[PDB]
């Protein structure tokens, strides 16, 4: 909300400096405060304040004015529109004499019923009054300065970069409150959220937000962040603004704290009643693929099945394109919900059901039984405790199933390995080994023990005979 | 069948099947072409050459009702005369003869769809208003930040030049408003891209530095009328009165104002006392910057001018003039906005700032025009205020100076009126008038 007209910084290399205001710059602090005393029009404000606009920086005097006078208190709004009161008050035109104007002046005065001479430019700014003066110390209007230059670099930010270690939790999900767009990676732990530069429309909202969170982060013990800022008209480059745990940094906002959304809470508890087919935990453990933490909001399963659920905050094309072609490493399905804002048509996707003010559990639905319709494929759960080994057929011929329809669905059991068309026991394996047959043929020997040649095919097989049975040439060897 | 040749408007240009003088071939373009002006010349060749057209240049918008209530002197009867013979060419007369009574007529004499280019914002208004009082009718306007297109409309230089393409096939009469800004290098082609056959230039100062004017024949016409202020000097006000009135500080102002001023004699002087030098008054703003007096100095000397500038005398000056001048609307010029809101809540009359709705804006100088309000105040300092209504008297207060570029527009916008203007200027006899005095500046 700081004017870039007001902003002040320097460039050196690839880094933006912010000129920042130091204690050489009290004295001037001291003289602004000193015009904010109660009783006065600030529109004389400006008047006073021109020799000073010589004297110093132009930008830094103005900016302190603009923070002192948001935190004064004026007189509020007149009871008549002001438009009102000039439209009828300047009726009678030229009025010269004082006791004419006296009569004029009570004339109006009784036929609306206010004092109109106290109220008759209270809509323009120059003729304000402060009831209250400000209360700021000429130090703390010095960091609450360097708080709102601060905010204002960002505000032209390409990305910005949080980087977090113990912190990590909390500042997350109040992005996610306040609907930030933005990456989670794993190498130093940091999180690249988007700059409002990439937003168009309602920019100075959404900059508004990634303010609030900036805000949290500067109030901690140790914070380092990193913002890209692209400059240049003719011969656009990026900067650094680099910044971590600087000292004068004071807020003269209260967010509030309001701790809780109505879209978030709504969600979590719209799916628990009419999705009971699914058990949604909270707050899925992060996962992390090459390098990178994929925060989802929360997971849901149809028994074996699980997906991983996020609702977005702001939308943008680009955005929601590069995660979930980044969440195409994910190994799972997933499903997006993106808030009813200017970007349109997005919800024309897999993933995409655009909710509008609140979350809406039945459209969640028609895609969540969707992708157990699709998955149509029969896949039937079966066990097999070997008696000495496992048959593919026998799996089928104890089931009264045709011999495909296992073949289709082959398990994978944790007591055993899968040579081709059998099972065997680890542990009936692993001594088989002790047995060491060297070289073999004819199929004789397999019959003593009866299992299939697959088995003799994994540890060390080889056979230049397609035909098995009175089959010329068979022979097994090691080499 | 193969009797009938094509000529039409494209994009600023003319194309045609058949040669004519001006035209070239163009494969890119797959006819013989040239830029739009070049219309009339060449649709008056192939009608000489009895060559039957299928003609489609000129895409008119209608040409509204309108009321002549104008009624010309004889110069100015023998100015639109001298144009009607070609319906081409450059009017030149001095400030305030009539030069838009001229051009408005002709407008009323041609009845065609017609557009006015003007090279300033100061000059939409005036136009916009003489074709509501002479012809009955609210033109449109593209410029000002207004965007409408009528069968009349009042565009700028540079409008015209972005839009050139747009309406070059739509207005037949063109009218150049101070027309010796025409052939400069980029306008040339703003010229060029317009199809309209009646094009009507005006001029006080026809003539060019550049030696660029030659291009009149070309983009206008000739000059087919001109007479000098000496040719005529009559039945027009051939000038504005200045009156620069001093009035002196209050008591109660002439103790601070030298309290403060006596307070700057001692301590200016006790170190480096060089004044009316510019690098001498940095050399104290340099110092200010540590010196907690020499600052303090400085503010007082800000103090003293404002005390003189704001000098609540020059106020009661105000009621002086306006109680002896009320025969006619009166507007106040301010620099100063803050002040012009004093002048409002003493007197009871309406006030214009910068920061000031459009909507608010509309009907104070609506009702002014009309005339409901009599004197209105204004302060054009900050986004510069165009000279909107004409009136008969206006007083500046400005005291540490007036921009003679700003003091200027105030004589033209005032001068181009049938009758006399008068313009006063209230000076403070104080600093403002010991320093701004010593350069006269005429
Ligand atoms: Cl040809
Ligand atoms: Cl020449
Ligand atoms: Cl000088």
């Amino acid at each position: 909300m700081l004017p870039w007209e007001l902003a002040r910084f320097s460039i050196v290399k690839d880094e933006v400096l912010p000129h920042f205001a130091t204690n050489e710059d009290l004295d001037l602090a001291n003289e602004i405060i000193s015009l904010f005393k109660a009783g006065k029009k600030l529109g004389e404000i400006d008047e006073e304040i021109e020799y000073l606009e010589k004297i110093y920086d132009h930008k830094l005097v103005r900016a302190f004015v603009k923070l002192l006078t948001r935190l004064c208190e004026f007189e509020l709004d007149s009871p008549i529109p002001p438009i009102q009161i000039r439209r009828e008050l300047f009726k009678y035109g030229p009025v010269l004499d004082e006791k004419e104007r006296e009569d004029i002046i009570q004339k109006v005065s009784k036929k609306l019923g206010a004092d109109i001479m106290r109220f008759v430019f209270s809509d323009l700014d120059e003729e304000k009054k402060i009831i209250k003066a400000p209360t700021i110390s000429a130090e703390d209007l010095i960091r609450w300065y360097n708080l709102s230059l601060l905010q204002t670099l960002l505000f032209k930010a390409y990305k910005l970069t949080v980087y977090v270690s113990s912190n990590w939790k909390e500042i997350i999900r109040r992005a996610k409150w306040l609907g930030l767009m933005y990456f989670a990676y794993d190498k130093p732990l940091r999180f690249e959220f988007l700059g409002p530069a990439t937003l168009v429309k309602l920019t100075e909202k959404y900059g508004r937000n990634l303010a609030v969170l900036l805000q949290f982060i500067i109030s901690s013990q140790n914070w380092k962040i990193e913002a890209e800022l692209v400059l240049g008209k003719k011969f656009k480059r990026v900067y650094k603004l680099k910044l971590a745990n600087f000292k004068e940094l004071k807020e003269l906002v209260i967010d509030e704290k309001r701790f809780d959304s109505s879209v978030e809470e709504k969600f979590y508890k719209d799916f628990t009643n009419v999705i009971k087919g699914w058990k949604i935990i909270r707050e899925p453990e992060p996962l992390v693929v090459d390098n990178r933490v994929f925060i989802p909001d929360f997971l849901v399963e149809k028994g074996n099945l699980k997906v991983y659920v996020e609702i977005v905050g702001f939308w943008t094309k680009e955005y929601i394109k590069e995660k979930l072609d980044k969440l195409k490493k994910v190994k799972y399905p997933i499903l997006i919900l993106l808030n009813e804002e200017l970007g349109k048509e997005k919800f024309n996707g897999m993933n995409v059901i655009t909710y509008k003010r609140k979350i809406d559990i039945s459209l969640v639905y028609k895609w969540l039984r969707e992708l157990e319709n699709k998955y149509l494929n029969e896949v039937k759960v079966d066990y097999t405790i070997s008696g000495d080994i496992i048959s593919l057929n026998e799996i089928a011929s104890k089931l009264s199933l045709p011999v495909e329809v296992i073949r289709k669905n082959i398990k994978i059991f944790p007591g055993y390995i899968f040579l081709k068309n059998y099972y065997v026991s680890e542990k009936f394996l692993e001594k088989l080994r002790n047995e060491n047959f060297d070289n073999k043929s004819l199929k004789e020997l397999v019959s003593a023990y009866g299992d299939y040649i697959v088995e003799v095919l994994e540890f060390l097989g080889y056979k230049l005979k397609w035909q098995g049975i009175s089959d010329a040439i068979v022979i097994k060897d090691k080499k | 069948g193969s009797h009938m040749v094509y000529l039409r408007y494209f994009k600023g240009l003319i194309l045609s099947d058949a040669y004519a003088p001006g035209l070239k071939w163009s494969d890119e373009l797959k006819a013989y072409s040239a830029l739009a002006f070049k219309y009339r010349d060449v649709r008056k060749y192939f009608l000489e050459k009895e060559i039957e057209v299928e003609e489609n240049v000129i895409d008119s918008l209608p040409f509204p009702l309108i009321k002549d209530k104008i009624e010309l002197r004889d110069y100015q009867a023998e100015a639109v005369k001298a144009w009607l013979k070609e319906k081409r060419g450059i009017i030149v007369l001095p400030t305030g003869a009539g030069k838009t009574q001229v051009a408005l007529k002709i407008v009323s004499i041609m009845k065609v769809a017609t557009l006015i280019v003007v090279p300033t914002i100061d000059l939409i208004t005036q136009w916009k208003e003489r074709i509501n009082k002479y012809l009955d009718f609210d033109p449109g306007i593209i410029g000002g930040g207004e965007d409408s297109l009528k069968g009349i409309t009042v565009i700028t230089y540079d409008s015209a030049y972005t839009r050139a393409e747009e309406l070059g096939n739509k207005f037949p009469l063109l009218i150049f408003d101070e027309v010796h800004h025409l052939p400069s290098e980029g306008y040339s082609i703003m010229a060029q891209l317009f199809a309209s056959p009646y094009r009507l230039g005006l001029t006080a100062t026809p003539e060019r530095d550049d030696g660029k004017h030659e291009l009149y024949p070309i983009l206008v016409g000739p000059i087919v009328y001109r007479k000098s202020v000496e040719e005529l000097a009559g039945k027009y006000i051939a000038k504005y009165k200045i009156k620069k009135l001093y009035v002196s500080l209050t008591n109660e102002e002439k103790k601070r104002y030298d309290g403060l001023r006596k307070k700057l004699k001692d301590f200016l002087s006790s170190r480096g006392l060089k004044l009316q030098n510019l690098d001498d008054f940095h050399r104290l703003v340099k110092l200010a910057a540590k010196d907690k007096e020499a600052r303090e100095a400085l503010l007082a000397w800000h103090e003293s001018l404002n005390i003189a500038v704001n000098s609540q005398s020059k106020i009661e000056k105000l009621r002086e003039i306006l109680q002896e001048y009320k025969n006619e609307k009166i507007i106040v010029f301010t620099r100063d906005t803050q002040m012009a809101y004093r002048i409002s809540k003493t007197f009871l009359i309406p006030v214009v700032t910068y920061k000031t709705d459009k909507d608010e804006r509309e009907e104070i100088l609506q009702k002014f025009r009309d005339g409901e309000y009599r004197v209105i105040v204004a302060s054009t300092v900050f986004d510069e205020g165009v000279d909107v209504p004409d009136a008969t008297l206006a007083i500046v207060m400005g005291g540490y100076g007036t921009k003679r570029q700003f003091l200027q527009r105030l004589g033209r916008i005032l001068r181009k009126k049938d009758k006399e203007a008068l313009l006063i200027e209230i000076v403070t006899k104080g600093t403002a008038d010991y320093r701004l005095s010593r350069r006269r500046r005429e």
